């Protein structure tokens, strides 16, 4: 199809690559609902701890967000409801139990195509699924009102440490066909869906197009897919999901049922066997990565390391969007002139260190800043690791600097944290750009 | 002891790098920070400063045989410390003096500027952080060094302090500090002596360290008379394209040789802290300018006729262009903006050695210049990209 | 030749906002914003082009000793001869843009009332005036007033803008920190000080 | 009314809390005598100014107001300049285009606009004297400093005797050129906010 | 009502013409005669004639100071308004001035007024010396002296740089009094009657007598010296009119 | 003599300047009427010559809008869609009109000038905003220092009101004294404590402010209302009293006061969750207003609970009303809190501030406190402190509903 080569980013050589065979994995007996993932999400509580719950039963509402239903991915009873400071919903937890579960409509493969888009709307919104998409700018769920005419199907994974979609999606193409379908019937545009060279189900509807992207973690995103293919602004909103979401649709319209289950990759530099594995959404990682992780302090990560959350205590579960699960160590030690020794297993954009000259090599990474917090100095890295056509040295000044006007001036609008991964990764002045986006992004919405 | 809190953070994570570890998303950072990449601009000027030490020594050792000898000399060396102490610890002021005794004397002439230029730049820096309770920043240690390999062997102590305090204070701490600033601020305080204290960083009596010799330098003598003027009076031999290059010549501590500034500037570029576009820039204005200069020609100004090669070798062009005009936070922030601002710098070094009689040497004028002007290329240059976004990228 | 080293020597070598201090008050007011400053530039340079020529004419015609008379010399109506011209000027031009050409007006005409009784405009006038240029080197030489006043506007905005991720210390943000930048700028504009263009 | 006639002075300073009269503060400030017959010269003419405005504020026709008050001041303005050129010679010729440029000094104008037009002939004089006296201070706080540390003298008179005159001191010669006036306005409103945080701005 | 905006617009500028004028007219004599005195002033001190006070300075110009006009081709004197002259202004008009060429033009000078203007210090029936205006481009400025001769027309008694705009220190140490006064006896011309006056740089040689010590880091300002006395003691300048007060021009 | 010449120059340069401005002005500038559009009715239309403010020139035309600040861009209720015209936004307007509502159009009517053509935009409901001169009906005090003031509509026009709202009431240049003000013998004795009747005040300037309502809908004709006397602060009493405040109280039954028409948009949502009202001093007359609304009118069955805030016993009132409406409906539940009680209160109850003591009583084992609508009034500083609670109990914006102001 029509490839789009990214010469710009940051493959991170990390260790502990996942073998790409999926395992049947543990047995999980608590899926939690986090409640920070969702941006902009104020929830009106439905259940109550102790309640008893069906699969694809409404657990809370968005207030901001009317309509839109979080629906329980297990059927059990609710065991905790944590709230953190100033009561802000941390996670919703369900003990798993019994098989009771809440049904839909089902349609045959050839009618989803065809379907109105009302009824599709309200299938996804009852069944919960809605979720799934994102909205670029501001990454929040649609509004069931709105509309797209761009869905971006995110078919590739670039980050470090993920799982392979074509081995995930080879063995469910039935519902990936059917997915694509849904969504072609749902758009009122195009269906994007964006792949690497290797071939994958396709879908018959002139409005599903395929997208080959090739080059390091940044061509496997889906804004840099958005910036290449279909840009967005105030006036021009586009949707995103993920392969998985796209199965979970097709086997929902096509058996009735909310299809929970995920593949994993469970991988990182202190995992004994790095492999994808089966489990459920919400799925409680401290249970996941039971008895399959070296002795010693760790830090368990939902998503990739460049982005993702830390899965602790009550955020010690599977995230909404992630399909990954990496360890890492913790790198709390401190080493005299550290800073100064020949970079002999030290990775770095920059060639300072004697680590680049080693070719394929792969480092134990950790979750150590590697210095202290500075003012930025430009010397140059964002612009290595930035694909997108931008000016990523002024755009993060005016991030720092809180100027919302002048961000969205320069493009902050086309942007998720997870864009700004790698700038935060190779920032030498120690920046979190993510949550300076975010910040923008979250007073841009305000003011408008 | 809470006053003292950011002088011993600074100790304790200078000699221990800090144990922290992230705590939001970018779980894993990038293993270069701002000390390495202060220190590596620091060690690459290491070779410059080592031989511009030797050089200075040579300098006043043969300016010094060239005007007395004997009795004379002797009263001399007695009435100098910089000379009675290198005599002390074993280096001979004679003719036939070595490279260890060169470089004692270049040692002797440099370790007091930079001493001072440290103590009081960092002093300053230290109240600034300890009032305003920040932590200390790294570049300090590229500011000083820099600033003392850039002025003459010969400057008064106090005249040192003064640059340093100003460099520091008025041009980066009122502005927040490394990294909030728009000048360079080893250039501001050699300006704030170039243009309060003129008489003793320019004219004949100040770029060797000899007393009682005036010599000019290469490019006075080209201005004077042009190419063939190029004479060295204490030995009386003809300077050649490779002394000059090598560093042969009376000038800064640290602009003398170009190529262990080549060297250096090699090493921080492949490492990616300098940027290659900005030297690009600089070196095709400065070709354009001299090219355009000499097909023109002139019967009165012999600098009209001045090759590119001997702009590079002369003066401290290739300092300024390697360690002073590649300053990340004084350049532009694009990459179009980074060659017209080192084009510009170009430009404007060439025009100031030619077209202006006063100052011999212009390349200090022309990165300020270029540090006030450097904003608006890259304001241009966002203004296009945001014409683009606009037009959807043609979508 | 003599026009274009007179323009050249008017944008660069003799800059009015660094070299003189003149419009400094509008100078550091309106020089937050590039946009500002490029439109105030505009305006002062039309001003100034439309002014010092017009000014040249009726010193020459008039003020001039003994050019209107015999024995007479009207030397001393200077300063109000010109600051009367600059305010009729710059009131009928601001009106006829509002009336006839509103994008103009709206571009450029705001920024006239400010202009009306600047400083920059008297003293360009007063150092024409103080030297002899004729009628085509009074044009030169107040475009080229313009455009250098223009530039150092630009720059301190350019500046200004790049300064909004400093950390000025409190009582030193705003009046003083844009004072300091401007001492700074007259530094790096020092270059031209020897070129006797 | 002592504490009307000197809240210019800092409370309210034409030039470190408004943007006024900067040019010949910057210029001036070269010599502490320029810098006093300036202030002498400012002060007079806002004075008379603003007087002569509020004895005639009410038969000013709008249309031609800005004419009417700048007619006023060109012409004392031209006047102060004969009378500098008659005495004090050497003065005038050293503050050369800016006696003339008091014209559009900004203090003028503004006081006369905001105060003169709708107050009494008095306290229109008092309020042109206060305004003039707190530029004549930035003014003499500037030029002292610039004088004592680029030559030595004050007033002229000798106050650290130069090397090229036998003496000690080695002049700085950036204090006789712009940027030494730009650093010292700005480290001037530095202390004055310190002093009087309440004026520090957003 | 635009009768009473025109009755109050006329009677005010009536009024502020009234006083404007009237002080221009009062003191344009006051004005004139400073400027005079500071004329004065400067040229009874390279004379070195003491005069303190505006009063003896104006009795002692009048007294000993005789100004001339003096044709620079022919160098013969010329009848004029010597005292009310402004060479400056005859130099800038084209008919009054004559333009260099680059050879001629030693010191920069684009313009060279036809007719200048000298000064014959009279001790009484008789001259002591002259004292001549030169003035030449220096580094930043143009830099005007007056050069006293004595009546041989080959000897230095004082110099004054009585305008200049160089750089304190570096510059304008030409008007150092020890430079200066080192001016005192030097030989305008050798004993082939050819411009000889010199400035050396480190330095002169003890006991020189056309060799005067250059300005310390000022070797342009001292070049811009040593070009204005060239052209100055040349044809094209004093050259003619010393020549002939060599021979008793003068007496 | 030169003096003539000068002078005829001088005379001549000046008119030529004159007359050239005059010209100009007269050939460029245009005189014509400005016209004003409302919703595009030619019927509601305004023609006034350029100068002046949008707001004097509705007023004059006879609409009204929200004046609370009187001017100066400080309250921002005067909010007008200008659709076109009107030049851009000013920077003190943008302080209370965000980016999205000034590109719908959003404006400050007291910030705008006039000057040229404008069509702008009006909502239906400023048409039913009209200035009555209602009739003095009862002024006998109701505390220590808050009174309770009747106003009448002589019967004319009397566009139906909304619970929640507020009126807006000029006073002409007048002079009171604290003399004339009626207080019965129980609030005397605190008002001669520190014979508080010393004070007088001498208005010289007519001035307009925007006070609350306290009658409910099912009210016909009649517009209740609590003032609360601005006393001077007991640090600095030399201050004068409050001008307004002390006219309010200074009026005699059957005198004529103006009143303009309903302000504001401090309404209740239409919807079943529950009420938690904050009240405290002059808070009770709207406060009172939406109890009464959502309890007689509407007959809700929703759960309401009203906290009142009064300084000391003496300064509680409806006591008896709210006791028989909580008695009539247990759906409505009242606790009210002394902050500052006097010894002679000998009060029981509940003590302290009213955010904390709420905070403290209801909200902390409360499960859902995100699904309570929270209306409040009182002081700014109570304002303050109870925002600050709810935020820190996790409420949004929304669902907190305040007279910002
Ligand atoms: C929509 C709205 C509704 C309102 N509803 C009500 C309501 O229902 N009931 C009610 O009582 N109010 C209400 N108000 C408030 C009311 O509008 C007045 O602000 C308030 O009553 C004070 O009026 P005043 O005449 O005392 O004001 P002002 O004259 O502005 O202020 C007088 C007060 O200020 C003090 N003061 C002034 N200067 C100083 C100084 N330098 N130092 C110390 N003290 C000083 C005086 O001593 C006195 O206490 C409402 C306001 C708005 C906007
Ligand atoms: C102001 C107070 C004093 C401080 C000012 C500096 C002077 C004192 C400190 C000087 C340091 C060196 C100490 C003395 C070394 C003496 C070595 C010796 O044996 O004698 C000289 C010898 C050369 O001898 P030779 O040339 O054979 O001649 C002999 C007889 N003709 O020498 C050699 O063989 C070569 C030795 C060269 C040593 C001098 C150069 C040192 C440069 C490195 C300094 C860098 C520090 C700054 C950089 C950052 C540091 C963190
Ligand atoms: N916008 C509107 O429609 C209305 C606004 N108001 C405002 O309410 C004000 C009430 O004034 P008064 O009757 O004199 O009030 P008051 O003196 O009677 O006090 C009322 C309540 O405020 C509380 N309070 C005061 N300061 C507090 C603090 N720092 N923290 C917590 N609670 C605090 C007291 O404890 C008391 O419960 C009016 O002056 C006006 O500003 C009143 C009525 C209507
Ligand atoms: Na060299
Ligand atoms: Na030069």
């Amino acid at each position: 199809p029509h490839m789009i080569t990214i010469k710009k980013g940051l493959d991170l050589p990390i260790a502990g690559t996942p073998s790409q065979v999926i395992s049947d994995g543990k047995a999980i007996k608590k899926v939690a609902l986090l409640g920070e993932e969702y941006v902009g999400m104020r929830p009106t509580m439905h259940v109550r701890v102790g309640d008893e719950v069906k699969k694809a039963q409404i657990l809370f509402e968005d207030k901001k967000n009317p309509g839109v239903k979080f629906t329980s991915p297990v059927s059990g009873k609710v065991v905790e409801i944590n709230r953190g400071a100033k009561r802000v919903l941390q996670s919703v937890v369900i003990e798993v139990a019994g098989d009771d579960q809440v049904t839909f409509d089902k349609f045959e493969a050839n009618q989803l195509a065809s379907l109105n888009r009302d009824a599709i709307k309200t299938q996804l919104v009852e069944s919960g699924l809605w979720t799934a998409f994102r909205t670029r700018p501001f990454s929040k769920v649609p509004a069931i009102d709105s509309t797209s005419e761009a869905i971006f199907v995110t078919a590739m994974d670039t980050n470090p440490l993920a799982a392979e979609p074509t081995v995930v999606i080879n063995e469910q193409s039935e519902a990936f066909v059917a997915g694509l379908d849904v969504l072609s019937a749902l758009t009122t545009g195009k269906v994007y869906v964006c792949k690497k060279g290797t071939s994958l189900p396709r879908s018959q509807q002139p409005n599903v197009e395929e997208h080959v992207f090739d080059g390091p973690h940044p061509a496997g995103l889906a804004g840099t897919h958005m910036h290449f293919l279909y840009p967005v602004s105030a006036d021009h909103v586009a949707w995103s999901i993920n392969y998985q979401d796209v199965i979970a649709v097709g086997q929902l319209f096509l058996t009735g049922e909310l299809y929970t289950q995920r593949v994993v990759s469970l991988a990182g530099p202190v995992v004994n066997k790095p492999r994808l594995v089966r489990t459920v959404m919400g799925a409680s990682l401290e249970q996941l990565v039971d008895s399959e992780i070296m002795p010693g302090e760790v830090r368990i990560i939902s998503g990739s390391v460049l982005s993702g959350t830390k899965a602790t205590g009550p955020h010690a579960y599977l995230g909404r969007y992630h399909l990954q699960v990496s360890v890492l160590r913790e790198g709390r030690d401190k080493e005299l002139f550290g800073w100064a020794m020949p970079g002999k297993n030290k990775f770095s954009v920059t060639r300072s260190f004697l680590g680049h000259l080693f070719k394929g090599q792969v480092y134990n990474m950790t979750t150590t800043t590697n210095g202290s917090d500075r003012s930025m100095v430009p010397i140059g890295n964002y612009e290595k690791v930035m694909p997108l056509d931008m000016e990523p040295t002024l755009l993060l000044r005016d991030l720092c600097a809180g100027d919302s006007d002048s961000a969205v001036r320069l493009g902050a609008l086309e942007l998720d944290e997870e864009d700004l991964a790698l700038c935060t990764f190779v920032c030498p002045g120690k920046y979190e750009y993510g949550q300076l986006l975010r910040e923008c992004l979250d007073k841009i919405e305000k003011e408008g | 002891h809470e006053k003292w809190f950011a002088l011993y953070e600074a100790a304790a994570t200078l000699f221990y790098t800090p144990g922290l570890v992230t705590k939001r998303s970018s779980h894993v950072r990038d293993s270069v920070d701002l000390k390495r990449i202060m220190i590596m601009v620091w060690l690459a000027v290491f070779p410059a400063m080592f031989w511009g030490m030797y050089n200075a020594g040579g300098q006043a050792i043969a300016a010094l045989n060239h005007l007395y000898s004997g009795d004379q000399l002797a009263a001399i060396v007695a009435g100098n410390w910089h000379y009675w102490l290198t005599e002390m610890l074993g280096g001979t002021m004679s003719s036939d003096a070595g490279w260890g005794s060169k470089m004692l004397l270049g040692a002797t002439y440099f370790l007091p500027i930079y001493a001072t230029v440290f103590i009081v730049g960092g002093f300053w820096e230290v109240l600034f952080c300890m009032v305003r309770k920040h932590e200390v920043n790294e570049g300090f240690f590229v500011t000083s060094i820099l600033f003392a390999l850039i002025v003459p062997p010969t400057l008064p102590l106090w005249q040192a302090a003064l640059g340093i305090t100003f460099g520091v204070v008025v041009a980066k701490e009122v502005f927040g500090g490394t990294g909030r600033n728009f000048l360079n601020p080893a250039l501001a305080g050699r300006a704030f002596l170039f243009f309060a204290y003129p008489a003793q960083i320019s004219g004949d009596l100040v770029w060797t360290a000899a007393d009682g010799y005036s010599g000019a330098t290469a490019l006075s003598q080209w201005a004077q008379g042009g190419a063939g003027a190029l004479i060295n009076n204490a030995t009386g031999q003809t300077i050649t394209w490779m002394d000059a290059f090598i560093g042969n010549i009376p000038g800064s501590i640290g602009e003398v040789s170009t190529l262990a500034l080549m060297i250096g500037a090699a090493f921080i570029v492949y490492m990616g802290i300098a940027s290659w576009r900005i030297i690009g820039g600089v070196m095709i204005g400065m070709i354009l300018l001299s090219t355009l200069f000499n097909v023109i020609g002139s019967d009165t100004n012999a600098m009209f006729n001045m090759p590119w090669h001997w702009h590079l070798v002369l003066g401290g062009f290739a300092f300024g262009m390697f360690f002073m005009a590649t300053d990340p936070v004084s350049a532009s922030f694009t990459n179009s903006g980074k060659w017209a601002y080192g084009i510009l710098i170009g430009v404007m070094c060439v025009l100031i050695r030619v077209v202006n009689p006063a100052y011999p040497e212009g390349m200090m004028l022309a990165i300020l210049f270029a540090n006030l002007f450097a904003p608006l290329f890259d304001h241009v240059v966002v203004e296009r990209n945001i014409k683009r976004r606009l037009a959807r990228y043609g979508k | 030749e003599h026009y274009i080293s007179l323009l050249v020597k008017s944008i660069f070598i003799e800059n009015m906002a660094l070299s003189f201090f003149l419009g400094m008050c509008t100078f550091l007011a309106v020089s937050k914003k590039v946009k500002t400053s490029f439109g105030l530039g505009i305006a002062v340079i039309v001003v100034l082009t439309i002014s010092v020529p017009v000014n040249n004419l009726v010193y020459n015609l008039v003020l001039k000793p003994d050019a209107l008379v015999e024995g007479v010399d009207l030397s001393f109506l200077n300063f109000i001869t010109f600051i009367g011209v600059i305010a009729a000027l710059v009131q009928i031009l601001e009106m006829i843009l509002d009336r006839f050409f509103p994008p103009l007006y709206n571009a450029l005409g705001i920024f006239l009332p400010l202009i009306t009784v600047n400083c920059a405009i008297f003293g360009g006038v007063s150092f024409m005036v103080q030297r002899d240029y004729s009628f085509a080197e009074s044009v030169v030489y107040g475009f080229g007033s313009g455009v250098g006043w223009m530039l150092a506007i630009v720059a301190l905005a350019g500046i200004r803008e790049k300064m909004k991720y400093s950390d000025v210390p409190p009582g030193l943000r705003g009046l003083g920190i844009t004072f300091i930048t401007a001492g700074l700028m007259a530094l790096g504009f020092m270059s031209f000080s020897g070129v006797q263009l | 009314l002592k504490k009307s006639v000197l809240a210019p002075v800092l409370d309210n300073n034409p030039i470190a809390l408004q943007v006024l009269g900067v040019c010949s503060a910057l210029a001036v400030t070269t010599k502490l005598e320029t810098a006093f017959v300036m202030t002498l010269a400012v002060m007079f003419v806002t004075a008379l100014s603003n007087f002569f405005v509020s004895l005639i504020r009410n038969h000013i026709p709008n249309s031609v107001r800005i004419i009417v008050q700048m007619a006023i001041i060109a012409s004392l303005v031209i006047v102060v300049d004969q009378i500098l050129k008659a005495y004090l010679y050497d003065i005038s010729k050293q503050l050369s285009v800016f006696v003339g440029l008091i014209i559009t000094n900004c203090i003028v104008m503004g006081r006369a606009e905001a105060f003169a037009m709708k107050s009494e002939p008095i306290p229109s004089f008092i309020d042109g004297i206060g305004n003039g006296l707190g530029y004549g201070f930035v003014l003499m706080t500037v030029g002292f400093f610039r004088e004592l540390l680029g030559s030595g003298k004050l007033f002229g008179l000798e106050v650290l005797p130069l090397i090229s005159n036998g003496g000690w001191y080695q002049p700085n010669g950036l204090m006789l050129l712009a940027p030494s006036a730009f650093f010292l306005i700005g480290f001037m409103i530095w202390a004055i906010r310190t002093f009087k945080p309440e004026q520090v701005e957003a | 009502s635009i009768k009473k905006t025109l009755f109050v617009v006329i009677a005010l500028s009536l009024v502020c013409s009234i006083i404007v004028s009237a002080a221009a007219v009062g003191l344009r004599d006051k004005q004139k005669e400073n400027a005079a005195l500071d004329k004065q002033s400067k040229i009874l001190q390279v004379a070195g004639i003491e005069a303190k006070g505006s009063k003896q300075i104006v009795e002692l110009f009048n007294k000993s100071i005789e100004p001339r006009l003096v044709d620079f081709n022919t160098g013969d004197f010329v009848e004029g308004d010597a005292a009310n002259y402004d060479q400056r202004k005859a130099a800038k008009e084209a008919s009054e001035s004559i333009k260099l060429t680059a050879e001629q033009d030693k010191a920069k000078i684009q313009r060279r007024a036809n007719v200048g203007v000298v000064y014959l210090v009279k001790d009484g029936d008789k001259t002591s010396k002259v004292i001549l205006p030169v003035h030449g481009n220096g580094l930043w400025s143009m830099m005007y002296a007056f050069v006293a001769v004595e009546t041989d027309g080959n000897t230095v008694s004082g110099l004054t740089y009585y305008e200049q705009g160089e750089t304190p220190g570096l510059g304008g140490e030409v008007e150092n009094p020890a430079w200066r006064a080192q001016w005192v006896g030097k030989k305008l011309f050798d004993e082939n009657h050819k411009p000889a006056i010199k400035i050396v740089k480190g330095g002169a040689p003890q006991g020189s007598e056309h060799g005067v010590d250059g300005l310390s880091g000022a070797t342009l300002t001292s070049n811009g010296v040593q070009n204005t006395f060239d052209f100055w003691l040349g044809d094209m300048g004093f050259g003619p009119f010393l020549t002939k007060v060599r021979d008793g021009g003068l007496n | 003599s030169t003096i003539i010449f000068g002078v005829v120059m001088f005379t001549l340069i000046i008119l030529a300047l004159v007359l050239v401005i005059l010209f100009a002005k007269s050939k460029l500038v245009p005189t014509g009427d400005i016209t004003i559009s409302i919703n595009g009715d030619p019927e509601k239309a305004i023609v006034t010559q350029p100068g002046g403010k949008l707001l004097t020139a509705l007023a004059g035309a006879g609409v009204f809008v929200s004046s609370a600040c009187g001017g100066g861009g400080s309250c921002g209720q005067c909010r007008v869609k200008i659709k076109s015209g009107g030049g851009d936004i000013l920077p003190t307007e943008l302080d209370h009109i965000s980016k999205g509502e000034a590109r719908e159009g959003e404006r400050l009517a007291c910030q705008v000038a006039v000057k040229a053509d404008m069509d702008l935009e009006l909502p239906e409901e400023i048409f039913g905003v009209k200035k009555w001169e209602c009739t003095v009906i009862s002024n006998d005090n109701k505390a220590t220092f808050i009174k309770e003031l009747k106003l009448a509509i002589p019967d004319g026009e009397s566009v139906p009101f909304r619970a929640g709202g507020y009126i807006q009431i000029e006073a002409p240049a007048h002079h009171v004294k604290y003399a004339d003000f009626d207080v019965p013998e129980k609030y005397r004795g605190d008002w001669d404590k520190f014979n508080l009747f010393r004070y007088e005040s001498k208005v010289d300037e007519p001035i307009i402010r925007a006070y609350s309502m306290a009658n409910y809908p099912e009210e016909f004709g009649i517009i209740m209302l609590n003032v609360r006397i601005a006393t001077p602060p007991p640090n600095n009493p030399n201050v004068p009293p409050g001008q307004m405040s002390s006219y309010i109280w200074s009026l005699k039954a059957g005198d004529k006061c103006t009143i303009s028409g309903p302000f504001g948009e401090f309404f209740a949502k239409d919807t079943d969750a529950e009420m938690v009202f904050i009240g405290g001093g002059a808070g009770m007359a709207p406060m009172r207003s939406h109890i009464f609304d959502q309890l007689k009118r509407l007959k809700s069955k929703r759960k309401m609970s009203y906290w009142y805030g009064a300084r000391s016993k003496r300064e509680m009132f409806y006591v008896e009303d709210f006791d028989g409406l909580a008695a009539e409906n247990d759906n409505f539940v009242w606790h009210c809190a002394l902050s500052d009680p006097q010894p002679e209160d000998n009060w029981t109850g509940y003590t302290g501030f009213i955010h904390n003591v709420l905070y403290e009583n209801y909200l902390k084992d409360h499960e859902a406190p995100e699904d309570c609508e929270y209306y409040m009034c009182g002081p700014p500083m109570m304002n303050a402190a109870v925002i600050n609670m709810l935020k820190n109990l996790g409420v949004e914006e929304e669902n907190i509903l305040l007279d910002d102001f």
